[PDB]
């Protein structure tokens, strides 16, 4: 399941589609708030894929399985040079027997960095948590609190009152 | 399709990897006496 | 002056791969020239000049 | 000032939006460096600076 | 600091330290930034 | 969506300022 | 929790452990070593 | 031009730039201080 | 020579040199091996893409921007060629410089 190519969508429907998926996670108060300012086919593709699982596609599933056509346009410009420098590389660069030393390979672990080899999946993302909820940001913007009165006042000072002669 | 970060990417394989499962593979790096 | 600057006509080839990497990576034109192939100065002033 | 400002967007990760808001206060009036605007606030959450 | 100074290393504290940093360190992206338990000190205060 | 948050924000507040505005020819 | 559930990311270090010990590399620049020595005296 | 200043527990790493370029610099760093202390960007917790 | 400069930076921070020419060779060589590490550091971050995936890099850019637009921050404008504190700002700047 980590072979599988993307399908090379055209442009504006990869950022249609891929606007959609963000706004259904990020901001869910869009399509509403809309509505009191003036007062494609992919999609449903997406949707109709799990539609037993309710649970809505991520922004990683969408780009694992959709691509635009400058992404793959870009992908087979940069595999030619990579396999034409192939062939320039290479161009470039009784009875008994003779002597035999060891193995050459022309990429080095002392002169270029080497390759790779060595459940591996984590980071759940709270979309909620992304926002402030307007019924939140009005608690806090209400003073409250006890007021501790003044040390002295127009006579009486920590409580006392000055005392006067009469 | 998870990203390796660079502090986690090992280029080489372990020994166990290299030498098989029937060698005694020692790492000797301090002393014992 | 270094020889291996291509001071030639920009193919269409390379125009491409230059207009995907400034849409990849916006600015940054340090490490848009070595994989497009020209200097950073020569990828700014086209891009600019497009 | 370029890392004064990422390092407010960690800050934001590590307290959240809510503790933050409650922390800093309100942007027309900002609490003092360690105060809170009353007890209510402060100890509603196990972080208190 | 000398001892009967310093930190009691009581079972309880000691988790409650260690369960502090584990979730602020899980709060954070490996991506952009860890929390190395070797620059980390959590210092409890308790009946202890 | 900010600025279309930042639009409906400035409308409700024409809305309370043209209510506001109604009652006082009310009151009168 | 209530008080942990606020913020955006969990479980980021979910799957991490401490160090590979029985990992001896013939590289003195890529060893444990190394790494560990560059990170303490370069800040 | 990039170098290592010697704290002999340490290593402090100098980042040498062009002048011109270090004016700048200069003045962005002065005006972005100067407009961000008075809009407000920084919520007091972050220091120095 | 990497073991070479292991044992002198150690002996160094320690304290058991007072040479001149040990700490100027130390730390040229040093500086040396932290290059190497951080141009392969680099080569690796272009080969194995941004290691914050899209998902980060869209809260952290959410997180960020509700935020700013809690707090009604006004974003700061390009200085104008009409700026009052123009001559302040550039005097400090070259006081500093």
């Amino acid at each position: 399941q980590t072979y599988k190519k993307p399908i090379p969508l055209e442009e504006d429907d990869y950022i249609e589609g891929l606007s959609y998926i963000i706004q259904q996670q990020y901001f869910p108060d869009l399509p509403k708030l809309k509505a009191e300012v003036v007062l494609l086919a992919i999609h449903e593709i997406t949707k109709a894929q799990l539609d037993g699982e309710n649970k809505p596609i991520s922004v990683a599933s969408y780009q694992n399985k959709f691509t635009s056509e400058d992404n793959a346009s870009f992908g087979e410009l940069m595999e030619d040079e990579s396999r034409l420098r192939a062939e320039q590389h290479k161009r470039r660069f009784e009875k008994d027997k003779s002597i035999k030393t060891w193995n050459y390979q022309p990429k080095n672990a002392l002169m270029y960095t080497p390759e790779t080899n060595h459940k591996k999946q984590s980071t759940e993302i709270q979309a909620d948590a992304t926002g402030l909820s307007q019924s939140f940001l009005e608690a806090a913007n209400q003073p409250s609190t006890d007021p501790i009165v003044p040390p002295s006042v127009n006579a009486s000072v920590n409580g006392y009152p000055l005392v006067d002669v009469n | 399709n998870a990203v390796v970060l660079h502090e986690d990417k090992q280029y080489y394989p372990s020994a166990e990897e290299v030498y098989g499962s029937n060698v005694d593979i020692m790492v000797q790096e301090q002393d014992t006496q | 002056i270094d020889p291996s600057i291509k001071k030639t006509e920009w193919s269409r080839e390379e125009d491409e791969k230059l207009l995907h990497l400034a849409k990849l990576l916006p600015t940054q034109w340090r490490t848009i020239a070595p994989i497009v192939g020209r200097t950073a100065t020569q990828c700014l002033e086209r891009y600019q000049k497009l | 000032f370029i890392w004064q400002f990422y390092g407010l967007v960690l800050d934001l990760l590590i307290l959240g939006l809510q503790r933050a808001t409650e922390i800093a206060g309100p942007a027309d009036a900002p609490n003092d460096f360690l105060h809170f605007k009353d007890q209510a606030t402060e100890t509603s959450h196990p972080i208190r600076l | 600091w000398p001892r009967d100074a310093r930190m009691r290393l009581m079972k309880h504290d000691v988790n409650l330290g260690r369960a502090v940093f584990w979730e602020i360190r899980n709060r954070l992206p490996r991506s952009l930034t860890t929390l190395e338990w070797e620059d980390t000190f959590p210092s409890v205060y308790s009946k202890d | 969506e900010v600025r279309y948050r930042a639009i409906m924000r400035q409308k409700m507040a024409e809305k309370e300022k043209q209510e506001k505005e109604q009652r006082l020819f009310m009151l009168a | 929790r209530r008080w942990d559930e606020d913020v955006v990311f969990r479980n980021t270090h979910k799957g991490v452990d401490d160090t590979p010990r029985p990992g001896f590399v013939n590289d003195m620049l890529r060893s444990e070593f190394h790494k560990k020595f560059l990170a303490r005296f370069v800040d | 031009g990039i170098e290592f200043m010697d704290m002999y527990s340490h290593l402090i790493p100098v980042y040498s730039v062009d002048p011109m370029e270090k004016i700048c610099d200069a003045y962005l760093d002065q005006y972005l201080w100067f407009e961000a202390d008075r809009r407000h960007l920084f919520p007091s917790w972050v220091k120095p | 020579w990497t073991s070479v400069a292991h044992f002198n930076r150690e002996r160094i921070r320690r304290g058991a040199t007072v040479d001149k020419t040990v700490a100027k060779k130390n730390l040229g060589r040093l500086t040396r091996l932290w290059l190497k590490a951080e141009q392969e550091r680099q080569h690796n971050y272009l080969k194995d893409g941004p290691y914050v995936t899209a998902d980060e890099a869209v809260a952290i850019y959410t997180t960020f921007v509700h935020w700013l637009e809690s707090r009604r921050f006004q974003p700061i404008p390009f200085p104008p060629l009409s700026y009052k504190h123009d001559t302040k700002l550039l005097v400090l700047a070259l006081e500093r410089l």
